């Protein structure tokens, strides 16, 4: 677990919550 | 909210499923 930001904070949401989307 | 939990401090991948819908 590291600082994410910008970009690569939408990237990680993205694979996270895959179908679900994010809020 | 998400940028001060995840960017400005750090968050595991369990807190940043708390974001998903």
């Amino acid at each position: 677990n590291q600082h994410l930001c910008g970009s690569h904070l939408v990237e990680a949401l993205y694979l996270v919550c895959g179908e679900r989307g994010f809020f | 909210g998400i940028v001060e939990q995840c960017c400005t401090s750090i968050c595991s991948l369990y807190q940043l499923e708390n974001y998903c819908n």
